[PDB]
């Protein structure tokens, strides 16, 4: 598995359009696109408001914030069986690739992963609070 | 793409918008503030000489209300130039920089208060 | 008498008052008939109100400069001066009630902690059970007291679960 | 009748009989000893 | 072509008791039984919930249809009790020989614990509560005369009441209708059409005609009750009712000949109010019943059943069709066929304002005699009837979001003008949400603006008619357009359908049943408050509509469902985004723009409306102080609030003591909702734990684990509180105000 | 008359203190929250699990208290 | 950023990872429990605060716990 380039020239789904979409935001932070691949012609929600037709092949959506893209992944996993996948684009024309980070969903096991925020010890060994006071900022026993 | 409808999209608006002093282009930031401030001074005073304290005084109403409208356009120019140093602390239009709106303060405080005299002299 | 108060009977207030109350309804009354329905029952109020009047003053109460009854409450000044029946022995038959009350259901719900579903067993009342242990309540206080002296009133600290501390 | 004597033991049912029966006790006696105030 | 026929399944359902012993069966999370106090609350929230209880439409169908007839058997109890408390326990023979003297009551109290003083006096020889429901109003006009008559009326309500459980029994355990019967929208509509409304129309014209009429014309003769011709009599000789109205001597034989003109002694279309009675002439609403008649069986004509001829409602929607619209109405008669919270969410929403419409004709065109010059009747029968239509209107909002959650599929809906609204929410709310600050400003603002300026004494410098002017010039232009109607724009139409347009006051035993009413600059201000109060609860329950299964905040908020309290408080928090918390809120502004609504109606009609007539002239109760006094929120304050109140704090020791009580409870019963909706159940769970270690402790801790109440049902307890504590409180204040002084 | 009122006044002392009295002896944590004190003396709340947790924090318990003392007072 | 840590009474049963509505936990092989796997959180700059993982996990107590932090725009959800 490799990690895939965007293809800004992917045909979008049949859609009127709404008021829902991208604000100026996506044109001075940044925004996401989604990508996948459609087996036949189908209408889904989006998760902006309204009902869109995703074309046979690629399709390519834009959506203002993460969780709107994660959003509809779900809906196309659970009830179409696609699997797709997106990205971040920032307004300099640099793209970032997430989701899947190794091509693996996140819900699957997989081999070459570290370990990332695991604390070896239960949440009632946690220190007092007295005890990482003065620590230069606000500092839960937790983070030590 | 965004919902696409006459109003945000229609040919006679957008060239009623063009012709603005806001969205008219080439002309220096200055002369825009002017064009600006006297088109809303002039108006400001209306208002304060009608319903006004002061209204129903044969001649005292005309004085005291443009009084208080030279008063609310020497406020919006003050609003308008701590919003440009907040604004632009660091792109196409000259307005839109630092240099650009603190011109453009000034020409509304003058035209502004050109408006409200001016206003003053049409009724007496 | 006690805390300035009078004896109701010897309160000037107080009969005025009965007055007041008389008065009103008579003056209902004469708009209706001699032995009509409204008459009658308007009769009968009024028979009730001089009868309750009668009964505070027979009960010797303590009336203030309102003119209305006052109870005596500290257990000294009642059983010295015949006030008991106010507030002392009333006390004393609610808590028993009271204790009633609760002692039944705490032996009901200790009857059923051993069934094989307890749950089932509050929102659907197990009727038999609960009249047999209604009528044994009645010696409440004698049961309550002997729970107490031989240690099986109260649960053990070890087996009662707490927060963190 | 199993079942239906099973849902009058059901708590809103035995509630409503319990207070219907506590509340008719308490209305009966004070309408046979009215304004009781004092124990005497 | 489905044929139209009746189609059912025997014996679905088995008649035992068996079920009723094990509670939850109806849903599979509940069935296992309580392990904690949160299993009770469950119990009674979901019990009638069908649609999620079962998937199968036919099963929910059914269900909805049986607890229909439940609910018919459940008012003709109700109705019959009315009717039997009228007969045994009223004054109502009394009333029909003194109406103006002698006040309505159909209630008694038992002598216990002293609460007999609530037996006023109400006069005829009688001592019981004053009711302000208008039953006796109602006989009268029907030609109720004895209480025999009331009585078999409460022994035929309890039959039907009987039959009433009996359907619902049977056509739910015996012969249940199939789904395909449910879906004869066109079949309902046209049996609805002509023969519900329709026939009920004209068999209540044959009532009228044959027994209201004769009846009340000899009633305001000044007939003695007793001597009137009973009903049967006047069915059986036409002698007797030719006397009465001579076009009867002539039979049926002018209808069938077109000879209409014959009948006009008994079908008129005089208008106005009957001067003798102060309502409206019987003979104009027996004309009225048998046009509706005749409009409601042609009505009842126009859908395509089995015969060819007529519409099919889907093709009527699939026509309509335009150029900025898109699709158009396609997909909706799929959509109000197959989900009933869509039906329930129009119909509620047009019942409720139904309810509203019907409370304005009546105070102005009093539709029964002596109506309106008992003033508790008409401030009672108004406000009752704005609070039934305000509740229905927020349910409507609650189940279209039903529907946009659980009964939405955006397969169906493509580009068809429930998906284009949904595409443009942002520009609707964000618009809706202006002009309610707009009005909010303009409206309230005024009030601010006049309570200043009276305060620092500058009153030339308030809005009011003695100042600044704000004239409803287009209101008062309507007031004189229908005072002039029947000179050229209604000939035949020998009065003003209502006195509140204009000319000369009737007056009724000494006080006033209507007069013109005076739009001035107070009634300016108030008005554009109803429209501000109105547009803000359109505001927040159009948007939970629109924004049910999706936000800019929660992209998937359909998934969490209707009913959920919060997503957490991230995204800086995200409490009360379901819509079911815009119905929640709703509730309350609801509550605020109704309360203002019957304000404004006690305060006008006490001022310039009711009142005693005496020589010199109109004497009002509170004497014409709304022009001057409603125009600051002081005002409000001392001349409406604190000045009628005095009746309700004074009623201890007097018949109406009990308006007193309720007051104050009512007082304690709103302020103890603010617990619940200041607070949250994290700090009640942990005061449970502390709670709960005493019980341990004595060996009397319960099985079922108590449990604070749960987020949604602490805003639900809430609001309950809220608005039975605030709307009893007005109740109180109403009815021991007018009772004492109308 | 006094008598009634000064009853009242107890119980506006009494429940005013039992709110936060509370608010302190949890504040460290509780059987909803074992460890509410890593999170500190003012947060919204722990979310919608566990049946609810709002008003939880040893902040929230004055904030109630404040009422209560309002309608002592 | 919130921060997010994952304990040791972790059975590795998956939910948290998959409530989550922004993709910020994902699983891990590990040897301290039966499912041999371990919840992690690699992307905590994209956690919101929803704490719909607290509300998926079945141990007792939480073997995954969010504390709320400094806000930003991912972290306070905004499309603006
Ligand atoms: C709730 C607290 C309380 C309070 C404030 C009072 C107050 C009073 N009691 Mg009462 N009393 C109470 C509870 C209370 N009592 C209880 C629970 C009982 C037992 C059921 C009694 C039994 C009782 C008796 C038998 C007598 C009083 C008497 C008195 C008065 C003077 C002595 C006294 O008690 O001083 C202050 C109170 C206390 C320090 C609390 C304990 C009081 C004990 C139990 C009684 C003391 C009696 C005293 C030795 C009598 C000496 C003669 C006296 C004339 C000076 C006084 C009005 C006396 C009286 O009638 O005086 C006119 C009296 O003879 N009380
Ligand atoms: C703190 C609460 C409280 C208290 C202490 C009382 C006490 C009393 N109330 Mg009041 N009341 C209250 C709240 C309270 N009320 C409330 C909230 C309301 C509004 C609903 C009323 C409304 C009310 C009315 C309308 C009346 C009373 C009356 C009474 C008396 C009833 C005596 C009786 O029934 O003996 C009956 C005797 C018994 C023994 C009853 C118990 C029976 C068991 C089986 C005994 C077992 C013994 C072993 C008594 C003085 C009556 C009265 O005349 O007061 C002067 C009366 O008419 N109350
Ligand atoms: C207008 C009032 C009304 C009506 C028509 C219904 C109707 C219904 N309820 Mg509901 N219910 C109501 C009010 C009402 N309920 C209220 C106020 C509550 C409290 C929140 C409930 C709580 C409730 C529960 C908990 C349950 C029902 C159930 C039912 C269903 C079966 C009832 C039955 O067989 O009765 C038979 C009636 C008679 C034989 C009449 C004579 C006997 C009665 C007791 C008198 C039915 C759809 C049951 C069901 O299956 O729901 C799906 C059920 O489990 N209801
Ligand atoms: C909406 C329905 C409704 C309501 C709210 C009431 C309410 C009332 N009725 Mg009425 N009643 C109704 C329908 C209703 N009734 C119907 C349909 C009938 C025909 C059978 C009657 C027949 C009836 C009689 C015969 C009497 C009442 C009486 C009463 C009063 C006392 C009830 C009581 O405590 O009984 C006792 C409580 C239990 C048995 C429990 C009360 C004001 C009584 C009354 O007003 O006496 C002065 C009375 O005597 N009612
Ligand atoms: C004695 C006759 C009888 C019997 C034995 C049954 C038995 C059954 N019915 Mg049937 N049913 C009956 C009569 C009967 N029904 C009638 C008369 C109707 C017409 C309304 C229905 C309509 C009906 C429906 C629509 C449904 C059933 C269902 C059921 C099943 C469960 C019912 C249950 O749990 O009820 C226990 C419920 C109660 C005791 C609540 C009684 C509610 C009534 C309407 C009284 C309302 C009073 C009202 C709230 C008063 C105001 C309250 C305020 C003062 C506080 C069971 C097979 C359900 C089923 O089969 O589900 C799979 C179902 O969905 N029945
Ligand atoms: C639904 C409303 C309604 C009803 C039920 C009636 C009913 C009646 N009207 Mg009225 N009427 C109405 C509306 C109504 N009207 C309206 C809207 C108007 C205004 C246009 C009038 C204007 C009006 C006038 C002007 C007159 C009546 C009259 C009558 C009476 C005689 C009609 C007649 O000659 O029938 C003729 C025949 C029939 C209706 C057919 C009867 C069929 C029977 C019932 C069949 C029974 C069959 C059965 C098997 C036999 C029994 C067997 C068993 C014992 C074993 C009758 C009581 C007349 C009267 O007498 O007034 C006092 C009269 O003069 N009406
Ligand atoms: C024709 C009228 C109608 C009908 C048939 C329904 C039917 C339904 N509604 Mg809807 N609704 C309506 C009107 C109606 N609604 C109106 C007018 C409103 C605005 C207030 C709402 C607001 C509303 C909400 C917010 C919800 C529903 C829900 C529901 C569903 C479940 C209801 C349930 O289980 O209740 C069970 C019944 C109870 C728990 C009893 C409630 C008791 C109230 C609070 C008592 C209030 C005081 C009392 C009347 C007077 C004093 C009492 C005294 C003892 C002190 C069901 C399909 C729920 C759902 O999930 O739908 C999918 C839901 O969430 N409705
Ligand atoms: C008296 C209490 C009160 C007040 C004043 C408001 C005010 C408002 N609510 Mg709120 N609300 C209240 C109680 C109140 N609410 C309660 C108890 C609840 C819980 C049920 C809610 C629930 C609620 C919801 C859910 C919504 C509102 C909405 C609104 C707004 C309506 C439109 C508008 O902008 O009007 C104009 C503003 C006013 C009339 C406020 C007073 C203005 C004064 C009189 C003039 C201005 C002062 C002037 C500039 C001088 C300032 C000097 C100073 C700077 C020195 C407004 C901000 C709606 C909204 O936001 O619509 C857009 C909305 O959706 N409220
Ligand atoms: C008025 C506007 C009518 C508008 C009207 O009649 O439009 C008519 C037009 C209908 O177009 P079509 O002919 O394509 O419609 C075919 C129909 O059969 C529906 O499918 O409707 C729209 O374009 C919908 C959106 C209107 C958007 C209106 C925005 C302004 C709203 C102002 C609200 C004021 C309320 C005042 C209450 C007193
Ligand atoms: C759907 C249709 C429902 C129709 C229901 C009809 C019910 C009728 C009940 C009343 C019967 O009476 C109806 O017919 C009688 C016989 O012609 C009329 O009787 C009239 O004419 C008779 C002719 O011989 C005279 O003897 C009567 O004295 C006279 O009153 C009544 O004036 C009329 O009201
Ligand atoms: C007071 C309060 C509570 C506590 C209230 C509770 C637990 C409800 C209490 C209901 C009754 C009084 C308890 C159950 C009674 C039984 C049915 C037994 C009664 C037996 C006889 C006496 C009838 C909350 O749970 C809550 C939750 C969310 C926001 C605000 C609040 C809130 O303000």
């Amino acid at each position: 598995w490799t990690v895939p380039t965007l293809n800004p020239d992917t045909p979008s789904p049949i859609f009127g359009g709404s008021t829902g979409g991208l604000l100026r935001k996506a044109q001075t932070e940044e925004f996401y696109v989604i990508t996948w691949e459609a087996k036949k012609e189908q209408i889904f929600e989006m998760p902006t408001g309204g009902a869109a037709i995703m074309r046979q092949g690629p399709n390519l959506l834009k959506f203002g914030k993460k969780e709107q893209c994660l959003a509809l992944t779900t809906q196309l996993r659970n009830k179409f069986k696609l699997t797709p996948c997106f990205y971040r684009v920032f307004p300099d024309g640099k793209v970032q690739y997430l989701h899947p980070a190794d091509g693996v969903y996140p819900e699957k096991v997989n081999a070459g992963r570290v370990g990332a925020n695991q604390n070896m010890r239960r949440i009632g060994q946690n220190v007092n609070p007295i005890k990482v006071k003065f620590s230069g900022r606000m500092m839960s026993p937790a983070e030590i | 793409g965004m919902l696409e409808t006459p109003v945000t999209s229609a040919p006679i608006v957008a060239t009623y918008l063009s012709n603005l002093p806001a969205y008219r282009t080439g002309v220096a930031p200055v002369l825009r503030g002017v064009e600006i401030g006297l088109a809303h001074g002039f108006l400001l005073a209306g208002p304060f000489i009608k319903l006004g304290p002061l209204r129903n005084v044969p001649e005292t109403a005309e004085i005291a209300g443009s009084l208080s409208a030279a008063g609310l356009v020497l406020i919006l120019a003050l609003c308008l130039s701590i919003y440009g140093s907040a604004q632009f602390q660091s792109a196409r239009d000259p307005l839109f920089s630092a240099d650009g709106w603190s011109e453009f303060a000034a020409g509304f405080l003058v035209g502004g208060e050109a408006g409200v005299a001016w206003a003053y002299v049409c009724t007496q | 008498d006690i805390a300035g108060l009078t004896p109701c009977s010897e309160s000037k207030a107080y009969a005025k008052l009965e007055k007041k109350e008389l008065k009103t309804l008579e003056k209902r009354l004469k708009q209706y008939e001699a032995d009509s329905a409204p008459a009658v029952a308007l009769k009968a109020t009024m028979e009730r109100t001089k009868a309750r009047f009668a009964n505070y003053a027979k009960a010797g109460l303590l009336c203030g400069n309102d003119g209305l009854p006052h109870l005596i409450a500290d257990p000294g000044l009642a059983l010295k001066y015949g006030h008991a029946g106010e507030v002392f022995i009333p006390t004393f038959g609610f808590l028993y009630v009271a204790g009633y009350i609760g002692y039944v259901g705490r032996q009901y719900l200790i009857a059923v902690k051993g069934e094989a579903k307890p749950t089932d067993k509050e929102i659907i009342i197990d009727v038999p059970l609960a009249t047999k242990l209604a009528w044994q309540g009645a010696g409440w206080p004698l049961a309550a007291v002997q729970e107490l002296q031989r240690g099986t009133l109260l649960e053990k600290e070890e087996n009662i679960t707490v927060s963190p501390r | 009748m199993k079942d239906f004597t099973t849902y009058l033991s059901t708590a809103p049912v035995i509630a409503t009989i319990w207070f219907t029966f506590t509340a008719g006790l308490l209305i009966e006696i004070n309408r046979y000893f009215p304004d009781p105030l004092v124990f005497s | 072509a489905k044929k139209v026929k009746i189609a059912v399944d025997r014996n679905p359902v088995e008649t035992s008791f068996e079920k009723w012993a094990k509670p939850g069966h109806f849903s599979r999370t509940l069935s296992k039984g309580p392990n904690t106090t949160t299993w009770i609350w469950n119990l009674h929230a979901d019990a009638h919930d069908f649609d999620s209880h079962t998937s199968d439409l036919e099963e929910i169908s059914r269900k909805v249809f049986s607890a229909h007839f439940g609910q018919l058997g459940i008012i003709f109890i109700w109705l019959s009790g009315m009717y039997f408390h009228g007969a045994r326990f009223s004054n109502y023979e009394a009333w029909l020989s003194d109406p103006t003297h002698i006040k309505p009551s159909a209630q008694v109290v038992w002598p216990i614990v002293g609460q007999e003083i609530l037996n006023g006096d109400v006069g005829g020889g009688f001592q019981g509560i004053q009711i302000t429901s208008g039953f006796f109003q109602l006989w009268r006009a029907s030609g109720i005369t004895s209480e025999l008559q009331l009585y078999t009326t409460a022994i035929g309500g309890l039959v039907m009441a009987a039959a009433m459980f009996f359907a619902g029994w049977f056509h739910y355990h015996k012969a249940a209708p199939k789904l395909e019967w449910f879906q004869n929208v066109e079949s309902m509509l046209n049996h609805h059409l002509g023969g519900l409304l329709g026939l009920g129309s004209l068999a209540w014209a044959g009532h009228q005609i044959h027994v209201s009429l004769p009846v009340n014309k000899l009633l305001d003769a000044g007939v003695d009750p007793k001597e009137i011709p009973l009903p049967h009599d006047l069915l059986l000789n036409r002698a007797i009712m030719a006397d009465l109205y001579p076009s009867f001597a002539k039979g049926i034989a002018p209808f069938f000949t077109l000879n209409w003109s014959e009948y006009s002694d008994f079908l008129t279309f005089k208008g106005g109010l009957n001067p003798v009675t102060g309502g409206l002439w019987l003979s104009d609403t027996a004309h009225h019943h048998v046009a509706i008649a005749v409009l409601f069986l042609v009505a009842g004509h126009m859908y395509r059943t089995n015969w060819g001829i007529g519409h099919s409602m889907k093709e009527i929607l699939e026509a309509h069709r335009g150029p900025f619209t898109g699709e158009g109405h396609v997909g909706l008669y799929e959509i109000l066929t197959t989900s009933w919270h869509a039906q329930l969410a129009i119909n509620l929403a047009l019942f409720g304002s139904l309810s509203i419409i019907v409370a304005h004709h009546m105070y102005a065109m009093p539709p029964y005699p002596y109506l309106a010059t008992d003033y508790g009747t008409q401030l009672s029968l108004f406000t009752h009837h704005t609070w039934i239509g305000g509740f229905c209107i927020v349910g409507a909002g609650a189940h279209a979001a039903i529907f946009m959650v659980r009964d939405y599929d955006p397969t169906n809906n493509y580009n068809n003008l429930l998906d284009r609204v949904i595409r443009h929410r942002d520009a609707i709310i964000s618009h809706l949400n202006w002009v309610c600050i707009f009005l909010g400003f303009h409206s309230f603002g005024l009030y601010i603006h006049n309570d200043t300026m009276s305060a620092l004494g500058r009153p030339q410098d308030m809005f009011s008619d003695t100042a600044i002017q704000l004239q409803p010039v287009f209101a008062q232009w309507i007031q004189n357009t229908h005072f002039l109607a029947p000179q050229l724009t209604a000939p035949n139409a020998l009065a003003a359908t209502s006195l509140t347009w204009g000319g000369d006051l009737v007056a009724v035993g000494g006080k006033v049943a209507m007069m013109p009413i005076s739009l001035g600059t107070s009634d300016f201000m108030v008005h554009h408050i109803h429209a501000f109060t109105i547009h803000v609860t359109v505001l927040i329950l159009l948007k939970g509509v629109l924004f049910a299964r999706s936000s800019r905040l929660i992209p998937d908020k359909a998934n969490l469902g209707f009913r959920f309290p919060c997503d957490g408080p991230g995204r800086g928090g995200t409490c009360q985004v379901s819509a079911w918390d815009h119905v929640f809120l709703g509730l309350f502004w609801m509550y605020n723009s109704l309360s203002i609504v019957i304000f404004h109606f006690s305060w006008k009609m006490q001022s310039d409306v009711w009142g005693t007539v005496t020589a010199s002239g109109v004497s009002h109760i509170t004497g014409g102080n709304f022009a001057q006094s409603a125009n600051t929120i002081n005002g409000w304050l001392r001349d409406f609030l604190w000045a009628q109140s005095s009746q309700v704090i004074q009623s201890y020791g007097s018949a109406l003591s009990a308006y007193g009580l309720i007051f104050l409870g009512a007082h304690f019963v709103w302020a103890f909702s603010l617990m619940f909706l200041f607070s949250g159940r994290g700090y009640w769970q942990e005061l449970i734990e502390s709670i709960v270690w005493a019980h341990n402790k004595l060996k009397v801790a319960p099985a079922i684990q108590p449990r604070a109440l749960s987020i949604t049902q602490g805003r639900a307890v809430g609001v309950a509180h809220y608005l039975l504590g605030g709307i009893a409180t007005t109740w109180s204040f109403f009815l021991a105000r007018i009772i004492s002084v109308g | 008359g006094d008598f009634l009122v000064h009853h009242a006044i107890a119980l506006g002392l009494h429940t005013t203190t039992l709110i936060l009295v509370k608010g302190a002896l949890d504040a460290r944590g509780s059987k909803l929250m074992p460890d509410k004190k890593d999170f500190g003396y003012s947060f919204p709340c722990d979310g919608p699990g566990r049946g609810g947790t709002c008003d939880i924090s040893a902040y929230d318990a004055f904030y109630l208290a404040v009422f209560w003392m309002l309608n002592t007072i | 950023a919130h921060i997010v840590k994952i304990y040791d009474t972790c059975i590795g049963c998956t939910q948290c990872v998959r409530a989550c509505p922004l993709d910020v936990l994902e699983m891990v092989p590990w040897d301290g429990c039966k499912a041999s796997q371990m919840a992690s959180a690699p992307r905590t700059e994209d956690c919101v605060g929803c704490k719909r993982c607290e509300t998926a996990c079945p141990t007792d107590f939480l073997s995954v716990r969010v504390y709320l932090g400094s806000e930003s725009t991912r972290s306070m959800g905004l499309s603006y």
